[PDB]
């Protein structure tokens, strides 16, 4: 495991990046347009727009687009965080 | 330690005490490491670099350090050159937003649309590049010889914008369409994308490394042969380098992505081309030996550069083991009749493909290429339409339609090209300041033979000496001077020689007679002397003898290859010497850039240190800074981007400083910049 | 009296048969019949590619005995070669502008066409030295007209796709901006 994507935002995304960083993992963050000024976006080693054109909450729920990013980024893992997709089976 | 706080010299230095804590001391370390790395304190230097090293160290992490551990560990004081890209960019943006860009009126920044991305219809094809890589240079020559169509080289990334926008085309604009070229126009023989003025101008004026340009394009255009113009003796420079340098340049260039080396010499003097040709061969690459065209073969009164001259030279060049013969018509003097006779007779004379290069200054470029394609020319040089015409190359899109139903077609995906030309149409608008103004066909070039660059630079020189009003007489003198010196091949840098001389003569009110009479009591321009000392090599048919003595005087004339006389050069000596001057270990390409253009390479490094990778800015930004309330995103890596809003521009204080108020990534940022007026 | 045929389409494009080579020949006959002194071919949009120019001037010369006066525009970049093709097919007269007011959507250069045919079978009848001198005056004078200049002009082959003459293109770019569609001019050309 070299790299991790947090399928979330804000405090908990930053929480995880920290944990990652301490375990020598590279980080990847995802962000809606509406959230473009969120701290968590810039606290990661690299960050990628998602949900383009959608409503902002829908974007953090766009399962496919997240994984698209997870893959084009090179991520070995995904941390879901809490709320959003973290409890979602699909 | 807060945003805006003036750190004074009076009190101690402490900004903030950071503790970490954890069950396992190993994890207390992990957290400290994260935090130190997490901190973003801008405005003043801090000791963080030092602390990071110290917690990295195994003596510390073991819990065993002593009081002398630090003073006895020299490793702790090697600090990574810190890259603050946010900061340096904002410095640049501020500099330009207030003092404007150098050598262009400080206008206000237009709103520009996204330039048009092309709708392409792709077709998979093997490409000369593919062949070269898989089967070598001779295999490509075979591929060319077995091609029916006239094959095209795209001069859009080099000679086109050199001819039209003073070489100011920028990588950022290039990389936005590079891929579309590679996939949309596989039919191409090569893309001319390096050499010529691009090498110094990229460093000197655009503050981007030509090497960087090459690297970044080479990844984007994996199936397109990359071609460069290359001066036989001097590669991309104007000093007199020894042979080991030239070989070295070539090794590196070859390695870094260049496939096709058009090698020429300003006086078509074979000895300057010989080593370089071999060198290119030796690196497994294609070598175009080139003849420069001057005069008019169908003009019996200019017999010096008659049809025989070219045939004989072509033989000699075939003999060097060049893969391809190139005819570089610098000034667009090849009329279409002559093009048909010349390409015809050269094809009779030698078996290597002929690559023709002209300029559409006279209005006769397309018809000249047409003639030449009837006479069997293998390859021709074209620019996309939007950067074509006038003193550029003839239109790629036009030459397709010109030969459409003819015996020989042009090999190119014209639909795809027309789509790509939309992007170039748009992008060229960013370069308005460098545009040369109203351009129409001009046949006077047949009278004076100045290449497009020489004409630009002599209009400059004339205005800066207040003779801009008598430029008509200056052009006439250029013609007289050329004849006075025995009728010579005028390309860079022999073109400047005639240039400088014709200015000097007008400026000081002397005719041809006046030179032959009172030459000894006159100091002729440096260039003119170097030429006649043989520092440029040996002109066709040698110099006029009386005039040589007069111009040279006491000085030491050579008559062999100036590279033999070149100050011997050591790569280790210079590499070490440079490492000290820039403060890191330079790659082989930096070394060689330094050898080629020493001053310019160092100035480029100051600019880099002060301003960063300006390369990454959109061109309107790069040239005009920002507008109040404007927002921009600058991509720096994949997934890292600087969002930059500008919110206010302060009035200046008494020291002539202003404070610009940006939001970079959701942080206020105050930036002080010297207003210079 | 020059009776004139206006050129449109592409005679060498079999899918545009309406204005094929026959169309022109037949019209030329009819016009010869009216007692016109001269046949004129007015290529308003600069659509005459040079192969087509040779076939067309050729077949018309085979059809009628009155001199042919050809007029094209250098918008596509192919005006001079088109005139060259046409002069090989025997065209009697061609329309040119002095170099300083030539090119782009103007006519092909008078000075350039001389040099284009210089050592060819058929020369252009003009005093080119004198023309080059005169072109200086026009060079200078055009500067007075800077406000009306149309901006950076380069070759454009899209004219073959849409067939707008230079004036129509200018006036439709106007009309489009004044109805705030200037941004969608690409769609307008398609329509
Ligand atoms: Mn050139
Ligand atoms: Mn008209």
């Amino acid at each position: 495991m070299k790299k991790l994507l947090v399928a979330n935002r804000g405090e908990i995304a930053v929480r995880v990046f920290r944990a990652c960083n301490e375990l020598g993992l590279s980080t990847v963050a995802v962000y809606a347009r509406e959230d473009e000024y969120s701290v968590h976006r810039f606290k990661a080693d690299e960050s990628y727009l998602i949900g383009q054109g959608k409503k902002p909450i829908d974007a953090y729920l766009d399962i496919d687009d997240i994984i698209r990013v997870a893959l084009e980024s090179g991520a070995d893992a995904i941390h879901p965080g809490y709320g959003l997709l973290s409890e979602n089976l699909e | 330690a807060y945003a805006g706080y003036e750190v004074t010299p009076y009190f101690d230095s402490l900004l903030v005490k950071v503790c970490t804590f954890a069950n396992e001391f190993s994890d207390s370390v992990r957290k400290m490491d994260r935090v130190l790395h997490e901190f973003r304190i801008r405005g003043v230097k801090t000791n963080i670099p030092f602390l990071i090293n110290v917690i990295a160290n195994e003596n510390f992490t073991s819990g065993q350090a002593t009081t002398t551990f630090i003073d006895n560990t020299p490793s702790l004081f090697n600090f990574p050159r810190l890259r603050d890209r946010g900061t340096k960019t904002l410095h640049y943006l501020s500099m330009i937003t207030v003092n404007g860009f150098p050598g262009i009126e400080n206008t206000e920044k237009r709103h520009f649309e996204e330039p048009r991305q092309p709708l392409l219809n792709l077709e998979k094809k093997k490409t000369a590049k593919n062949i070269l890589d898989e089967q070598g240079a001779d295999a490509v020559v075979d591929y060319v010889k077995n091609t029916k169509e006239v094959l095209l080289t795209d001069t859009t990334l080099r000679d086109a914008h050199q001819s039209l926008l003073a070489t100011r085309l920028r990588l950022q604009d290039m990389k936005g369409i590079a891929q579309a070229i590679d996939q949309g126009l596989p039919e191409l023989f090569s893309a001319e994308m390096w050499g010529g003025a691009t090498f110094d101008v990229a460093y000197r004026f655009l503050n981007e490394s030509p090497w960087y340009r090459l690297r970044k394009l080479r990844k984007l255009m994996p199936n397109t042969m990359f071609q460069m113009l290359f001066r036989g003796s001097n590669a991309v420079g104007y000093q007199n380098y020894p042979d080991n340098v030239i070989e070295e340049f070539i090794r590196v260039a070859a390695h870094e992505g260049i496939d096709v080396f058009r090698i020429f010499d300003s006086l078509n003097w074979l000895p300057q081309m010989e080593k370089s040709i071999q060198a290119v061969r030796d690196n497994g690459k294609i070598a175009e030996a080139t003849i420069c065209y001057t005069g008019d073969i169908l003009d019996p009164s200019r017999p010096k550069y008659n049809i025989q001259y070219y045939k004989d030279l072509a033989k000699e060049l075939e003999a060097t083991g060049a893969h391809i013969l190139a005819v570089k018509d610098m000034a667009g003097l090849l009329k279409p009749q002559a093009a048909y006779r010349l390409i015809s007779e050269l094809k009779d004379t030698v078996d290597l493909p002929i690559h023709l290069h002209t300029h559409d200054t006279s209005g006769n470029g397309i018809i000249t290429y047409s003639g030449a394609t009837q006479a069997g020319v293998d390859i021709i040089d074209v620019a996309t339409a939007s950067l074509a015409g006038g003193t550029s190359q003839p239109s790629m899109q036009s030459i397709y339609y010109a030969l459409e139903h003819g015996p020989r077609h042009a090999s190119i995906n014209v639909k795809n090209a027309e789509q790509i030309d939309h992007y170039w149409e748009d992008v060229r608008k960013y370069y308005a300041p460098f545009e040369a103004g109203i351009t129409s066909p001009q046949t006077e070039v047949y009278m004076h033979e100045m290449p497009g660059g020489q004409y630009t630079n002599l209009k400059s020189q004339a205005a800066a000496v207040g003779l801009g009003h008598r430029f008509d007489e200056i052009k006439q003198m250029y013609r007289k001077v050329n004849m006075m010196f025995g009728d010579i091949i005028k390309v860079t840098p022999s073109s400047k020689v005639v240039g400088d001389m014709a200015l000097f003569m007008i400026q000081n009110d002397l005719t041809e007679e006046d030179v032959y009479a009172r030459g000894n009591e006159l100091n002729f321009p440096e260039s003119v002397v170097s030429f006649f000392r043989g520092d440029l090599g040996q002109p066709v048919g040698g110099f006029p003898e009386k005039l040589q003595k007069i111009i040279v005087k006491d000085k030491a004339v050579i008559t062999d290859r100036p590279g033999l006389h070149a100050e011997k050069v050591d790569f280790e000596t210079v590499k070490a010497d440079l490492e000290q001057k820039i403060g890191y270990e330079p790659g082989d390409h930096e070394v060689i850039s330094y050898i080629m253009y020493p001053q310019v390479f160092l100035d480029y490094q100051k600019m880099q240190r002060e301003f960063g990778a300006v390369t990454l800015l959109d061109t309107p930004t790069f040239l005009h800074g920002m507008r109040l309330n404007e927002k921009i995103e600058v991509q720096i890596e994949k997934g890292k981007t600087l969002s930059i809003r500008l919110d206010e521009i302060g009035e200046p204080d008494l020291a002539g400083n202003r404070v610009l108020f940006f939001n970079l990534n959701g942080q206020r940022r105050e930036v002080v910049i010297n207003d210079q007026s």
